[PDB]
């Protein structure tokens, strides 16, 4: 029965090992990004939360009939 | 080409009023791009200094920028006297 239907301990112990790895870098991962997006939206220093601003290409540097602008 | 001028004939002599508006809404519309006048039109408009010319700082780089109103450089407006 063990020949025909089943395997030795070896796999299910190191597929266990490697599933254990996998979820807790997955769960390590999820909390870098929860803290990363609390900085992120507290700062606005990074590339998220980065709401839009005027650009300046619309500004006209031109001379304005008069010199006080 | 035939039955326009039916067409023509019947609204001349219906509604001479609707033929006489519509004859000159298309004129209207299609003359000024045939005209060589519309473009002297636009420059008219922009030669009109509504606005003070403010002079240009001298670096020594520019031949085609007066010194004084009367010298040769600068734009022409002898065309719009003539015109
Ligand atoms: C000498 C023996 C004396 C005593 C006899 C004891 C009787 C025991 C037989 C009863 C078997 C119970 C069913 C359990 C089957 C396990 C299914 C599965 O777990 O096994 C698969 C193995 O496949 C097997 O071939 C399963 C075949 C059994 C199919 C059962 C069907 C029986 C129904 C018969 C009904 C009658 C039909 C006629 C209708 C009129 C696993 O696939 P695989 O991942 O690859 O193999 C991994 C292990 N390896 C790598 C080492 C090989
Ligand atoms: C491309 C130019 C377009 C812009 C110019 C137009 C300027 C303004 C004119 C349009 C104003 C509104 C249009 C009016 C539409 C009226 C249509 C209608 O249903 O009226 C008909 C009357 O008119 C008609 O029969 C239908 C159209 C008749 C001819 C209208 C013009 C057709 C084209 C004429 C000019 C063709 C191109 C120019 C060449 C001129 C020839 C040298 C019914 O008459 P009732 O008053 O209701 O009846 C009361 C009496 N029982």
């Amino acid at each position: 029965i063990a020949r025909t239907f089943y395997d030795g301990p070896e796999k299910n112990y190191e597929k266990t090992m490697a599933i254990l790895q996998i979820e807790a870098e997955k769960a390590e991962l999820r909390l870098k990004e929860l803290e990363v997006r609390r900085l992120m939206r507290a700062r606005g220093d990074g590339p998220w939360y980065q709401y839009p601003t005027i650009d300046k290409a619309l500004i006209d540097h031109s001379p304005k009939t008069t010199p006080d602008n | 080409a035939g039955r326009i001028a039916s067409f023509l004939k019947n609204a001349w002599a219906k509604e001479p009023v609707l033929v006489a508006s519509f004859a000159i809404g298309g004129l209207a519309i299609i003359l000024p791009s045939l005209s060589p006048y519309t473009n002297y039109a636009i420059r008219i408009n922009r030669a009109t200094p509504y606005n003070y010319p403010v002079p240009l700082r001298d670096d020594g780089n520019m031949p085609d920028v007066p010194s004084h109103p009367q010298d040769p450089q600068g734009p022409s407006l002898e065309w719009l006297k003539n015109l």
